[PDB]
RNA sequence: GAUCGCUAUAAGAUGCACGAGAGCGAAAGCAUUUUCAACUGUGUCCAUUAAUCAAGAACGAAAGUUAGGGGAUCGAAGACGAUCAGAUACCGUCGUAGUCCUAACUAUAAACGAUGUCAACCAAGGAUUGGAUGAAAACCUUGUUCAGAACUUAAAGAGAAAUCUUGAGUUUAUGGACUUCAGGGGGAGUAUGGUCACAAGGCUGAAACUUAAAGGAAUUGACGGAAGGGCACACCAGGAGUGGAGCCUGCGGCUUAAUUUGACUC
């Protein structure tokens, strides 16, 4: 019951120092958009894998 | 105004623009 | 089962309402829903087993920021409005033309009202005010 | 209270209102002002007294 | 129970807390309210998104339960005399509700503004 | 001197305008001081504004906006971030 | 049976959005609808009736006093709960006076445009409120002109400079008319005297003594638990560690006849 998801752009780092990034994945299953907050090394073209895509992490 | 006009003599149209009162001989605007 | 004991009941049948029949109650239902169109979507009517307001979003969105309000009471509230020509940013009514204004907003109201809406007449027609100053959006936001 | 909607009640308020606004200045006139009720103006302090 | 019927809810979100509460459309008789501190252990996490999402997902399963397979929602915030702005964990219950499958018909304001306004707390200097 | 030509407030004609509350400290401001933003916002974020669509039970149903006309004071307006600190030349901007 | 939701009832207060460098008012001030002031128009009347004003008088925010009514919200004093070394304060909850109306007092404010009242001249420009006069046929566009709150530019005028220009210009090239106030800083708006007020207090109001500065506008620098833009193993993700144990060594301390001395945050 996990669902995976591909990085599309990168919106910058936040969390005080730098260690977190804001990425716009979107979801192969059903082309949902999803705004995740993710630490560590992201590029564009990698996936991301998801215990849950309900909550839009838009971090207000 | 800066730039200075003749006013011994007025401009038949500039008499009648003016202040009834601010022309060089005050004169009515009233007929009859 | 702390539900066991409701028996649902009805109310175009707009919707149904739960009791455990007693029915002072109070329903509101948006005219959209009424008149089965989208047109009159920006209004609300209240039945009793009564009257009708304008909803929120319709009533804070035609109010400008350079215009005069125009309020009287049947609640009516009108704005004077700009032109299609008109150059100067401020388009306000005198306190005496508004007297104008108001001495026809809802005598002319009043006049069909107690003679005697949802398809549009009354709420225009007194916007022709017109000849005593420009006017656009007309409403009857509330009735008691 | 909670009474029966039979009950009678004159409507308004009563007259003479604002009666004890006015201070009573002297003893006489609190003297005067039990003449027609019972006795017991002149009150002495108890701990005025004998045990 | 019954079939699909159209209800009503009453999101009250402030700052401190969440309200999820659905009635009928007379606004008489509840379903369910379930608020943001009913399901968190902490007095600061109650006005949180997470604590509204889960409040509002089990909403939902109470409401079909009922076959209210459909509210009108009428958002508000404690906007009296005070701020006026729903709190953070008001539009999550929203977007919660509908991911669970629910119709979701006319969203309102109701957040009532004073017409004529009274004293507010703080005096001349306000909150320092 | 005059930090300001106009002393902070947008009063000429009048010697007294009433008083309004600041919208984030609740401190007693006057009308003109009062720093005032109009904000249009619609209640489904953009983030959510499609999640209702899938799921509406209406068919042309099109989502309000929120109306509110917020006042702040100079002490939390500049905290806030609505105004800065401009320069001595820049300062008579006005647009 | 709180919070929350619909419907009703009564009083108290309030007057959002429209609401503006807009209007009125001598000032204080004036915001729901259903006697007076000013401008303009004027081939109307009087003819110097005029300006400023010691003494004198009216109005005079908020708080405050006295007696009634009212007492919903907020809330000097006060009571709890936090924070702190303490906190008798900022933060949270409650609450008497007060906040409201009437009648009578008090007469002070950053009562500010810190700029007295009347009068003549005064560069350029946009725009606004209320009228009069033309074209465009009550509202909208435009021309002339009177009154009003303001604004932009100035290579000019003034000033110590900031700034002012509907003057803070027409001033050593000094005089349009009138009233008030000030003479280095403290003492001090204190004492005494007089007078007004139920009271708090207000109006008038020095000296003895003490002291080389107090103060005004701008420059540079420094500083900010002020903002904006960049940078550093400064930190994030970590590796090795030191601090813990024995020992080499340096420093302080104790000791001694001497335990030689410089260095003491980076």
């Amino acid at each position: 019951p996990v669902i995976y998801a591909q990085v599309t752009e990168i919106l910058g780092r936040t969390g005080s120092r730098g260690g977190v990034l804001q990425v716009r994945c979107d979801i192969m299953g059903e082309n949902r958009q999803i705004l995740r907050n993710v630490k560590g090394p992201i590029r564009v073209g990698d996936i991301l894998t998801l215990l849950e895509a309900e909550r839009e992490a838009r971090r207000l | 105004p800066l730039i200075e006009v003749d006013l011994l003599n007025p401009t038949a149209a500039s008499e009648a623009k003016a202040h009834k009162m601010k022309r060089l001989v005050p004169t009515p605007n009233s007929y009859f | 089962e702390p539900f066991s004991k409701k028996e649902w009941y009805n109310v175009r049948t707009v919707g149904q309402i739960v009791v455990n029949a007693q029915l002072g109650r109070v329903v509101e239902v948006n005219l959209a829903d009424l008149m089965e169109n989208e047109k009159f979507g920006a209004y609300n009517y209240k039945f009793k087993c009564h009257g009708l307001k304008l909803t929120t979003d319709k009533l804070r969105s035609i109010v400008k920021k350079w215009c005069t309000l125009i309020e009287t009471s049947i609640f009516c509230i009108g704005f004077t409005s700009r032109k299609s020509n008109q150059i100067k940013k401020t388009s306000y009514a005198k306190s005496a033309q508004i007297k104008k204004i108001r001495k026809i907003m809802n005598n002319l109201i009043t006049k069909e009202a107690a003679s005697r809406l949802r398809e549009n007449k009354l709420p225009k027609e007194i916007v022709a005010c017109s000849k005593v100053f420009s006017m656009d959006n007309v409403y009857i936001r509330k009735v008691k | 209270k909670t009474l029966k909607s039979n009950c009678r009640a004159m409507v308004g308020i009563i007259a003479g209102g604002g009666r004890t606004e006015k201070p009573i200045l002297k003893a006489g006139v609190a003297y005067r002002m039990y003449k027609a009720k019972r006795t017991t103006w002149p009150r002495v302090r108890g701990v005025a007294m004998n045990p | 129970s019954t079939k699909d019927a159209f209800g009503v809810a009453h999101i009250y979100a402030t700052f401190n807390d969440t309200f999820v509460h659905v009635t009928d459309i007379s606004g008489k008789e509840t379903i369910i309210r379930i608020t943001g501190g009913m399901r968190v252990k902490a007095d600061r996490d109650e006005s949180s998104p997470y604590a509204a999402m889960t409040a509002a997902q089990d909403v939902a399963k109470r409401c079909k339960d009922l076959g209210v397979t459909s509210l009108h929602i009428k958002m508000r915030g404690e906007g009296g005399v005070y701020s006026k702005t729903p709190g953070p964990g008001a539009q999550a219950a929203l977007r919660a509700l509908a991911r669970a499958n629910m119709k979701i018909g006319r969203i309102e304001d109701v957040t009532p503004i004073p017409t004529d306004c009274t004293k507010r707390k703080g005096g001349r200097r306000g909150r320092r | 001197t005059s930090k300001r030509r106009n002393n902070g407030r947008s009063k000429k004609g009048r010697g007294h305008t009433q008083n309004v509350r600041c919208s984030h400290c609740g401190r007693c401001v006057p009308k003109d001081k009062a720093i005032k933003r109009y904000q249009i916002k619609n209640i489904v974020e953009a983030a959510a504004v499609r999640d209702i669509s899938d799921n509406s039970a209406l068919t042309k149903y099109k989502l309000p906006k929120t109306y509110m006309k917020l006042e702040y004071c100079v002490s939390c307006g500049i905290h806030g971030r609505v105004v800065r600190v401009r320069s001595r030349t820049d300062r008579r901007n006005r647009l």
